[PDB]
């Protein structure tokens, strides 16, 4: 119900822990 | 199937499948291919050694009159290794039947 | 079917609609026996859904116990991922947006649990952006217990412990079918793939993934918990389970409810609580599904149960499980033309049957509600409905003729007098 | 309507917030690298968040940020619904007319809005900031023909709320982000209780 | 429905009803038609050379029944018989002039016969 | 070795395990109609014209993008396939204007050599016919984007061999378009070589534009000498 | 020089026949006996085309913007 505070969604906890990732390569 | 499609029949397709069959049976000397058209016509492919006697056989009989010579034509066909194609067309008077005689040849 | 129930009790798959909707301390149902479920092998969980036989309540069968075990390679060289849908593409479903409203912790359990059946790497979930206030609570639930170290990357008891990421669309369509969402999560426009490449667990994002619905993995913890011989308690031998229902249209309380398989519509709709239209002695044209199940009139459908095959014994099945009626005030052809009007604004545009074939029907259905010229236009309209079933790709091609063809049945003078009245009006 | 840009603002320009450049690092760390390559759905949404409506130079800004061809940006924002290209207002409001919402008498939550406000159908306000359109398929047809706003939803719309939600927003209030009346949680109403208890002996998982 | 002299029609105030779609050429049995077209500077295509070999013309009239925009019309006037072979080859600036010695003769016969065909 | 005998109309032929139904049926000397397909391009399927009724199945599949399993009976002419090739090529012949007196591909368009052989007899639409607007790109490509049956064939060529990433798809549903959103010109090497690829006469040559129809020419093969590769 | 027609000499200039194959192609040019020259039939590659490999994990064969 708050239009802002997506950094609470994105950058607060999901940036502190991803984890890890390894994410593969796929360079290509 | 519908209107505006030609209604074919099977009675004339039966007897012309019947009549021309025993023609090759009684002269297996000259006849090399017989075929029935899907619209009641007949071809009797003949090597031209028997150009005279097969006509002479259809000249007279008691089961085949065929004395109305209507059409002599000539059709060329290149890429056949024997070019030309003499084709007759004769008519039975008493029986109302059409049959053609396809005889190939070459030039010389 | 059993004893025609399908009752409503507390022994369901819901924690509480009113208990606590924010983040909490996982009091009763959430995280009860956490490490003991994943300590068993996947072969304990593979085939455990066969004890349930959950067909998947998205609108089609092909049960989740089969698509997770079978059509699943072990590994070749590339990872696997999980796609848990959450968006509602059908009109008037509302089965979602209430699960995330008060039960955020239940879904996070079956994510790692259902992924353990596949052995996939991570968990990607997709929510509509327009459900914006409710989606903010979802990351708060990630802040509640996932950020409390309960999950990931070794919690608990084993090395298998992973994450969950949240994405949002804008105005999308890939709720309605899979293999477009795995395309749209890359960044392409959303024009879905062909259906047999290599289907979705062979050819996916860069590597084969799985796609499930909400309750395809939301009931997965508790069906692994209570088990039985209880998941097949209602219904016949074909279908099994207890699904959430939703009631709209003309009723005293348009609301959700909980029932199970094989309940007839005369007792199912009129209970909980009122039938505010003519509950009888009205027309009461019922719609069994969201949109792909057409009108059924006041005949024996009300005594026909809600089995998958019972509506297959009727003219059209329904797995979306939506209830809307049209009794007295609603004109029949007026409402359904607005349903056809709807599909112009959500068709993709790939298939030449779908594109330019829907707006064939759009321009003619607006001609019938107006009331217009001579008949036999109905049959030409009926042949177009008999011309788009299996030519397109997605089920929208099936979702475009089924409301039309079911209107051709059961209603011959729906407009045979109305369009004659306009023909009487000009004459 | 038409979907092109005949060159009014080719370069507005537009820049991002220094608070918002660091948020990209959370976004890029999500995707598997190499095939990451396109995070255009939250990012161009965040550009809509900073500006409100974005120009064509705002489209060209992010193309150098994520090394895609800039033609592959025009494909996205001209497809979806919530992205905007034309200039918009402060309050974007939506009448959720759907076919079961039609059955809940959407005609009442149709006009008597334009007469109340002074605008045209499907049209922005002539003054500043009210823009009114109509949408479909956002959850509850089980509620009234409800009203969507910029960050919430107004369940249980009614002609009193037509005299309220238009009225309170002209004054600058926040008219009840949810069900303003009736059932606050959309409960079964005769089955809303369902014997609220602990769920009958958890611990069946021997199996 | 009597056939005769060739002529060309045009719209209300002059437009060259011909669109040079070449169909009258491909069905002429004597190939009396020869047309070279070109984009005129306004943009719409028109003709440059337009010929009817009135010697060769065998009057199958299929040109009248092949034009979609109904351009060429067999005008019903048997006024003929010049004195050279060099004259009867009609160029374009006979035919528009010959189509504009009269039109009310032509425009009434089409309007009394177009319902049948 | 490494083959499956598939009875194409009840007649055996051995293909590689992993080829297409189109190349199988084209090997035995047949033509299935081709709109969303090209051999020298990639493979999509969004025209849905090739539809063959496979035996022992109630459904109909398209021969563009699917492999071939253990030997089927690819029933080419059926009493249902002709209920499909009539079917799809009735829709796309409606939302289209009445050109070809003036359409410059008027002797070779593939709505004109398919529509006699396949397809229906009359029309039942009977009003409609949306009409989009056109634009200009370069001084070589005469541009009528109205006709544009959206077979996605010029579109992939920008991602194909000519590597200029310039074109796209703008729109949804009935209303989508093909041209560039901005007025950027498109010209490089091979840039005039799209007007062969466009299978209808929506694209054509600018200097050639209004000259002559293609049933009067005399096709004589030769070689050009303006480069060393011939 | 009266119309600009393509009047001409070269009395043959339009003679195309329909042959069956390469075998009797030569045999007709020699049977009447004037000089000639023969091209060769070109059949293309079969070729290897397969959808599904247009979505890669590490390859280059990958389509976009469809
Ligand atoms: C008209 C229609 C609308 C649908 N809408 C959705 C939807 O909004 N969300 C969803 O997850 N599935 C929807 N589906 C079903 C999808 O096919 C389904 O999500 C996918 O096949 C996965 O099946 P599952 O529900 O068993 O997980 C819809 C199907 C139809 C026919
Ligand atoms: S039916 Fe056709 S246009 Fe609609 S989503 Fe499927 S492929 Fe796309
Ligand atoms: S009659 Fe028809 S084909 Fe002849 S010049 Fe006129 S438009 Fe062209
Ligand atoms: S008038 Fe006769 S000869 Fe002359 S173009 Fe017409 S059909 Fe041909
Ligand atoms: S130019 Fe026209 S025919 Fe060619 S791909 Fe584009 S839309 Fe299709
Ligand atoms: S391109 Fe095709 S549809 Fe268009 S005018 Fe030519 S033949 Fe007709
Ligand atoms: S569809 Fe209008 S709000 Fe649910
Ligand atoms: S021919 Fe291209 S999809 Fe059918």
């Amino acid at each position: 119900y708050s239009t802002y505070t997506f950094l609470d969604l994105n950058l607060d906890l999901s940036k502190f822990r991803m984890p890890q990732p390894s994410s593969g390569r796929e360079s290509p | 199937t519908r209107p505006t499609v030609r209604p074919r029949n099977d009675v004339a397709h039966k007897q012309l499948s019947a009549f021309g069959e025993y023609v090759a049976e009684i002269l297996p000397k000259y006849v090399q291919q017989v075929q029935v058209s899907c619209f009641n016509e007949l071809e009797i492919c003949i090597h031209p050694d028997g150009v005279i006697p097969v006509l002479t056989f259809l000249r007279d009989h008691s089961n085949a009159q065929f004395k109305s010579l209507a059409d002599l034509t000539a059709v060329d066909i290149p890429t056949r290794q024997n070019r030309f194609e003499i084709v007759y067309n004769l008519l039975s008077l008493r029986f109302n039947s059409r049959i053609r005689v396809k005889t190939y040849t070459d030039e010389l | 079917f059993g004893s025609l129930k399908d009752e409503d009790r507390i022994f369901t798959n819901l924690y509480g609609r009113h208990d606590w909707r924010l983040k909490g301390a996982q009091s009763r149902g959430d995280w009860y026996k956490t490490k003991e479920i994943l300590l068993k092998g996947p072969d304990w969980i593979l085939g455990e859904v066969k004890t349930s036989g959950l067909r998947g309540r998205g609108g089609a069968g092909f049960p989740t116990g089969l698509k997770w075990s079978f059509m699943n390679k072990p590994s070749d060289g590339r990872p696997k991922y999980l796609v848990v849908n959450a968006d509602e593409g059908e009109p008037g479903t509302c089965k979602d947006r209430e699960i995330i409203r008060h039960d955020p912790h239940k879904l996070v359990e079956g994510c790692l649990v259902g992924g353990r059946a596949m052995g996939a790497r991570a968990a990607y979930i997709y929510i509509r952006g327009e459900f914006y206030n409710e989606a903010s609570n979802l990351q708060v639930a990630i802040r509640e217990a996932y950020e409390a170290g309960l999950i990931g990357k070794n919690a608990c008891g084993s090395g298998y412990d992973f994450d969950v990421f949240v994405v949002r669309g804008a105005g999308a369509y890939i709720c309605g079918e899979e293999t477009a969402l795995i395309e749209s999560i890359e960044g392409k426009q959303g024009k879905p793939r062909l259906k047999p490449p290599f289907p979705a667990d062979v050819g996916v994002f860069g590597c084969p993934t799985t796609v499930a619905n909400v309750e395809t993995v939301a009931v997965s913890p508790t069906i692994c918990r209570r088990g039985g011989a209880w998941f097949a308690s209602f219904g016949r031998e074909r279908n099994s389970g207890t699904k959430l229902f939703n009631i709209s249209g003309h009723v005293n309380n348009p609301c959700t409810v909980e029932e199970e398989m094989s309940v007839p519509l005369k007792e199912l709709i009129e209970k909980h609580a009122g039938g505010v239209t003519g509950g009888w002695d009205n027309l009461l044209a019922v719609i069994p599904g969201g949109s792909s199940t057409p009108l059924i009139p006041k005949s024996v459908c009300e005594t026909v149960l809600m089995d998958f095959d019972a509506l297959i014994q009727a003219q059209t099945g329904l797995g979306t499980a939506a209830v809307i009626v049209m009794d007295r005030s609603t004109d029949i052809v007026k409402a359904i033309a607005r349903l056809i009007e709807f599909y112009k604004h959500e068709s993709c545009g790939q298939c030449t049957p779908c594109r330019e074939g829907v707006d064939w029907m759009n321009k003619v259905m607006a001609r019938f509600v107006r009331g217009d010229a001579r008949p036999a236009e109905i049959d030409s309209l009926w042949e177009i409905s008999k011309q788009i079933e299996g030519h397109t790709i997605c089920a929208l091609g099936d979702g475009a003729a089924w409301p039309v063809q079911g209107l051709i049945r059961h209603f011959r003078p729906e407009l045979e007098e109305r369009m004659q009245q306009f023909a009487q009006q000009h004459q | 309507v038409h979907r092109d840009t005949p060159e009014n603002n080719p370069e507005t320009p537009f820049d991002f917030t220094p608070e918002n450049y660091k948020r990209i690092e959370a976004i890029v760390k999500n995707y598997p690298e190499g095939h990451k390559a396109a995070a255009v759905l939250p990012v161009l949404d965040l550009a809509q968040r900073q500006n409100g409506w974005l120009p064509i130079s705002a489209m060209n800004k992010v193309a150098e940020i994520l090394q895609v061809p800039p033609m592959r940006v025009y494909e996205v924002a001209t497809f979806y619904t919530m992205y905007n290209r034309k200039p918009v207002g402060k309050y974007h409001i939506q009448v959720c007319t759907t076919t079961p919402c039609m059955l809940r008498n959407s005609d009442s939550i149709l006009e008597a809005i334009q007469k109340k406000l002074g605008i045209k159908v499907g049209e922005t306000t002539p003054d500043k900031l009210f823009t009114l359109i109509e949408v479909e398929c956002l959850g509850a047809c089980v509620n009234a023909p409800m009203v969507q706003i910029n960050d919430n939803y107004y369940e249980d719309l009614t002609p009193k709320d037509i005299e309220e939600i238009i009225d309170e927003l002209k004054a600058g209030k926040i008219p009840k982000p949810g069900p303003r009346s009736g059932r606050f949680s959309c409960e079964p109403a005769g089955g809303l209780t369902s014997l609220t208890e602990p769920p009958k002996g958890p611990g069946f998982g021997v199996q | 429905r009597f056939r005769g002299e060739h002529a060309l029609r045009r719209y209300p105030s002059g437009e060259e009803r011909c669109i040079a779609c070449k169909l009258c050429e491909a069905v002429c049995p004597a190939q009396a038609i020869t047309i070279e077209a070109e984009p005129r500077a306004d943009g719409s295509r028109r003709t440059t050379r337009y010929d009817i070999d009135m010697t060769k013309c065998i009057y199958c009239g299929f040109c009248q029944e092949a034009c979609p925009v109904d351009a060429i019309v067999e005008g019903p006037n048997f006024e003929f018989s010049t004195e050279t072979h060099e004259e009867l080859l009609y160029n374009k600036e006979k035919l528009l002039n010959n189509g504009d010695k009269w039109e009310a003769e032509i425009a009434a016969n089409i309007q009394a016969d177009y319902l049948y065909r | 070795s490494n083959l499956i005998e598939v009875f194409v109309d009840g007649q055996s032929v051995m293909v590689e395990p992993g080829t297409t139904v189109l190349q199988a049926c084209e090997k035995v000397g047949m033509q299935i109609p081709r709109f969303c397909y090209h051999e020298r391009l990639s493979v999509a399927g969004n025209c849905r014209m090739c539809l063959v009724e496979i035996e022992k199945a109630p459904k109909v599949v398209a021969a563009c993008a699917m492999p071939v399993m253990k030997g089927w009976n690819i029933l080419t002419n059926s009493e249902k396939t002709k209920k499909a090739r009539e079917g799809v090529m009735e829709f796309l012949l409606a939302n289209h204007p009445l050109d070809c007196p003036i359409c410059d591909q008027g002797g070779e368009c593939d709505l004109q050599d398919q529509s006699m052989m396949f397809g229906s007899d009359r029309s039942r639409f009977l009003e409609g016919k949306r009409a989009v607007e056109d634009k200009n790109i370069g001084p070589l490509v005469k541009t009528i984007m109205t006709r544009c049956i959206q077979c996605t064939r010029c579109i992939r060529f920008a991602s194909e061999i000519a590597g200029v990433d310039d074109l796209g798809t703008t729109g949804r549903g009935n209303d989508m378009q093909v041209g560039t959103y901005i007025e950027k010109m498109f010209m490089s090497e091979l840039s005039g070589n799209i007007i062969d690829i466009c299978p209808v006469g929506a694209l054509t040559s600018k200097p050639y534009a209004f000259t002559a129809r293609p049933w009067e020419t005399r096709k004589t093969e030769s070689i050009d000498v303006m480069d060393a590769v011939g | 020089p009266l119309m600009g027609w393509a009047s001409t000499a070269d009395p043959l200039s339009n003679l195309v026949l329909t042959f069956s194959t390469k075998e009797d192609a030569v045999a007709f040019a020699e049977k009447n006996g004037w000089s000639y020259d023969v091209e060769e039939r070109k059949v293309p590659k079969p070729k290897s085309k397969s959808y599904g490999a247009n979505f890669s994990w590490n390859k280059r064969t990958r389509v976009s913007t469809k």
